[PDB]
RNA sequence: GUCGCGGCGCGCCGAGGGCCCGACGCCUGGCGGAGAAUCAGGGUUCGACUCCGGAGAGCGGGCCUGCGAGACGGCCCGCACAUCCAAGGACGGCAGCAGGCGCGGAACUUGCCCAAUGCGCGGCGCGCGGCGGCGCGACGGGGUGCGCGCGAGUCAGGCGGGCCCACCCCGACCCGCCAGGGCAAGGCUGGUGCCAGCAGCCGCGGUAAUUCCAGCUCGGCGAGCGUCGCGCGGCGCUGCUGCAGUUGAAACGCCCGUAGUUGGCCCCCCGCCGCCACGAGGAAACGGGAGCGCUCCAGGCAGGUUGGA
RNA sequence: AUCCGGUCGAUCCUGCCGGAGCGCGACGCUCUCCCCAAGGACGAAGCCAUGCAUGCCUCAGGACGCGGCGGAC
């Protein structure tokens, strides 16, 4: 067989029950006026990664607190979600990996570390101004909207020194 | 406790469970084969056919209409069947020897509303899409 | 360009030869082609300048490095396509 | 069938984030009644 | 006789062997497993094809050579089909790669290379295997602007590549498809007048139609939307978990009774099952899972003393 | 770990019919850029024109031939 069959590939969000339902139809574009998103299935993937680390949590927290797989996999999981910024320093218990929301998830994008920073004078000028190639990480010039900045990544978000805006 | 119980008894809940699963209409349309038999497209999402006469069918009970339908004769294994065409002035697209492909209304072969006896439904003819035709996307020769 | 930097040097003389990998830096410019860093890398007719890449945004470049002694070497040792794309056996 | 489709022969908005953009201003009491427009 | 054991074969002797814990027979649009689809838990359905194992080379058969074959890109014969031929004769096996016919709702080039990966023999050969072409099956990422700069294209040079190109880098130019009565988010003018037509289900239409045909307006998901067929879910309408049996479908007219299923209380500290735990031994891939910024990502096993637990 | 619409003058049920999600194919309409990637299996194990799919090295310029190893993977 060609070798390129045996190459892995995933589907990356889920898509609601009842779609029709106005409650939550309209808390949804909520959400793509408060951040630049095209359409609802960046609210799908956001949701789909929240999902899989509250399955994890839910797994650990079945058991037993001197047990081995809770020693390895809850400080792998609260290490993994400090270092994206997902969870803050303080809270360094796995009760609270199910108290997390979407919205903490959507706060580590460039699009929101450069309008923390003021870098941008909105969201949808950041969007824009992202895709023009302006805004470097680190010395590395990302062309990511939803690039997800680590905390020790944080620091170093400015102006691509090699644009049209030094 | 109207079920049979304790640890021994596996063989009799399988007996039982294997038994009263034809009971269910759905299990046993789907998985005696006579069905997949009387079937005339036999067990395909469509077919094709040739146009061997256009019809009108009067509406059922409550409703009052004419619909408009082809008797179409499978090329796959030569049988007889009627063909609903949907769409308002479609009828006239449908010639006296055509090849025509066929699909259903849905319901795994039930009538629909009020049109007796049709089961099926026609979406192309002559290689083209009756969609489009009736909506002036592409259009029959001459 | 400005920045020419060698790493992991294995000196192999079963092959007569030293790999290395090389690190080509130059903020917004280039390292003009294979036939300019060659002044640092190393006389610079014995080496052997393959699997260059760039990278997103630009600025750096990775590739590798033979360097082999004798003449015979980069006859013997080197495969064909090579010193077609080297000018060398012309063939 | 002499009747067939008798009624029938007798009878720049931006786009994408920016779309739903327009949207989100536009409603954040129906969009389309009869008294707005 | 066999490489060898064996009713494997032959002679003689006996009458055994299987079965409601389902034999035997019939049917299958039956390759098995590793696995995949669905989704609280328990489950349902499919196992064409990537790895392993089996079996075949149009269909019955027979065999030679060799360590190894009942081999079909080896031979011999019967059958069904085709081929050239001066008419006497010879000859084939694409369920190998491309390509043609036919069938069907349904599936691409009659390309270039052995440079890697492996094997053979030995520097070559290899339709393995690789590299380009066709390719909205499907997956992942980014646009159709923001308040004033870009990518999509063009032309040059690198980089890469067996030869080209795609990606990256540097120079100069520059939506659509379904709907709007309810289920279910979204409402005025003209036409038609149980007609034409809509309508998965309720229902609409009888010359003032919230539903047809149109125009305006508004809703939905969105480079993708809609229609059809099937699997899982919805379904506690198959019920082990966990349904129902007075009257809605449903307790055999009764008693006896074998197989089956079930069976009070008691001695603890022995043996033999069941059960619970922990090991040993055997395959990866997939599924999880520790670490790692292919710019992110679907990925891959990288990488800056390492690592793939 | 969720329901909904369809049996009345009205009402509570049983019970099906219909709707709402994911996946696999086929059909229709539509299509800016990149990366990954399946593709004559589906009661036709039907039939095949044309080309290619297996070669590599003891005894004399060399071929040719003999011999050998492989073609059972
Ligand atoms: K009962
Ligand atoms: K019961
Ligand atoms: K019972
Ligand atoms: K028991
Ligand atoms: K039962
Ligand atoms: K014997
Ligand atoms: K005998
Ligand atoms: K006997
Ligand atoms: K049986
Ligand atoms: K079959
Ligand atoms: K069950
Ligand atoms: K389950
Ligand atoms: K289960
Ligand atoms: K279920
Ligand atoms: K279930
Ligand atoms: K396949
Ligand atoms: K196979
Ligand atoms: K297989
Ligand atoms: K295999
Ligand atoms: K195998
Ligand atoms: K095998
Ligand atoms: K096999
Ligand atoms: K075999
Ligand atoms: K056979
Ligand atoms: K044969
Ligand atoms: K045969
Ligand atoms: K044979
Ligand atoms: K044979
Ligand atoms: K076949
Ligand atoms: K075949
Ligand atoms: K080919
Ligand atoms: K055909
Ligand atoms: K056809
Ligand atoms: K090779
Ligand atoms: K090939
Ligand atoms: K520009
Ligand atoms: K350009
Ligand atoms: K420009
Ligand atoms: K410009
Ligand atoms: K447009
Ligand atoms: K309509
Ligand atoms: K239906
Ligand atoms: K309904
Ligand atoms: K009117
Ligand atoms: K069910
Ligand atoms: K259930
Ligand atoms: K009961
Ligand atoms: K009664
Ligand atoms: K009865
Ligand atoms: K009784
Ligand atoms: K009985
Ligand atoms: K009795
Ligand atoms: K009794
Ligand atoms: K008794
Ligand atoms: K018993
Ligand atoms: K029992
Ligand atoms: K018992
Ligand atoms: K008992
Ligand atoms: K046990
Ligand atoms: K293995
Ligand atoms: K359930
Ligand atoms: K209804
Ligand atoms: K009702
Ligand atoms: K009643
Ligand atoms: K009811
Ligand atoms: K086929
Ligand atoms: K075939
Ligand atoms: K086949
Ligand atoms: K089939
Ligand atoms: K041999
Ligand atoms: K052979
Ligand atoms: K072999
Ligand atoms: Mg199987
Ligand atoms: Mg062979
Ligand atoms: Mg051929
Ligand atoms: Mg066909
Ligand atoms: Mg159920
Ligand atoms: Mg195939």
């Amino acid at each position: 067989p060609r070798i390129s069959r045996h190459r892995n590939s995933s589907k990356t969000y889920s898509t609601p029950k009842k779609p029709f339902t106005k409650p939550r139809l309209d808390a949804e574009l909520k959400l793509c006026g408060e951040y630049g998103l095209k359409c609802k299935r960046e609210i799908y993937r956001a949701r789909y990664m929240l999902a899989k680390i509250r399955r994890t949590a839910r797994n650990l927290l079945t058991l037993d607190e001197n047990d081995i797989k809770r020693r390895f996999e809850g400080a792998a999981l609260l290490r993994r979600l400090h270092m994206l910024g997902i969870l803050d320093e303080e809270k360094d218990q796995l009760d609270y990996v199910l108290g997390l929301r979407i919205e903490d998830i959507f706060k580590r994008r460039l699009q929101s570390v450069i309008v923390e920073s003021k870098l941008a004078k909105s969201v949808h000028h950041a969007r824009n101004m992202i895709k023009a190639r302006h805004i470097s990480v680190g010395g590395q010039i990302v062309n990511i909207p939803s690039y997800m900045v680590r905390i020790s990544n944080t620091s170093r978000v400015a102006i691509a020194d090699t644009s049209s805006l030094a | 406790m109207s079920k049979t119980s304790g640890l021994y008894t596996a063989r009799k809940l399988r007996t039982v469970r294997r038994v009263n699963r034809w009971a269910d209409k759905k299990y046993r349309k789907a998985h005696l084969g006579t069905w997949l038999k009387a079937n005339p497209l036999e067990g395909a999402c469509m077919a094709r056919g040739i146009v061997t006469q256009k019809i009108g069918i009067s509406a059922k009970q409550p409703n009052s209409a004419v619909r408009k339908a082809v008797r179409v004769q499978l090329t796959k294994n030569s049988k007889k069947i009627t063909a609903f065409v949907p769409r308002d002035g479609s009828i006239t697209y449908i010639d006296n020897n055509d090849e025509v492909l066929v699909a259903g209304f849905g319901r795994a072969g039930r009538a629909v509303g009020d049109i007796p006896g049709c089961r099926f439904k026609v979406i192309k003819v002559a290689g083209i899409g009756l969609l489009a035709l009736f909506l002036r996307k592409r259009e029959k020769r001459a | 360009e400005i920045t020419v930097k060698v790493r992991k040097v294995l000196n192999n003389p079963l092959l007569q030869r030293q790999q290395c990998v090389v690190d080509v830096l130059h903020p917004g410019c280039t390292y003009e082609s294979k036939e300019a860093i060659k002044a640092k890398v190393a006389d610079q007719k014995n080496i052997v300048l393959y699997g260059f890449k760039t990278s997103f945004g630009g600025g750096h470049t990775v590739g590798f490095c033979n360097a082999y002694q004798n003449m015979d070497a980069l006859m013997k040792y080197e495969p064909g396509f090579r010193k077609i794309r080297c000018g060398l056996i012309e063939a | 069938l002499t009747s067939a489709g008798k009624v029938r022969k007798c009878t720049r908005p931006p786009r994408g984030r920016a779309y739903k953009r327009l949207l989100y201003n536009k409603n954040f009491l129906g969009p389309n009644n009869l008294l707005i427009r």
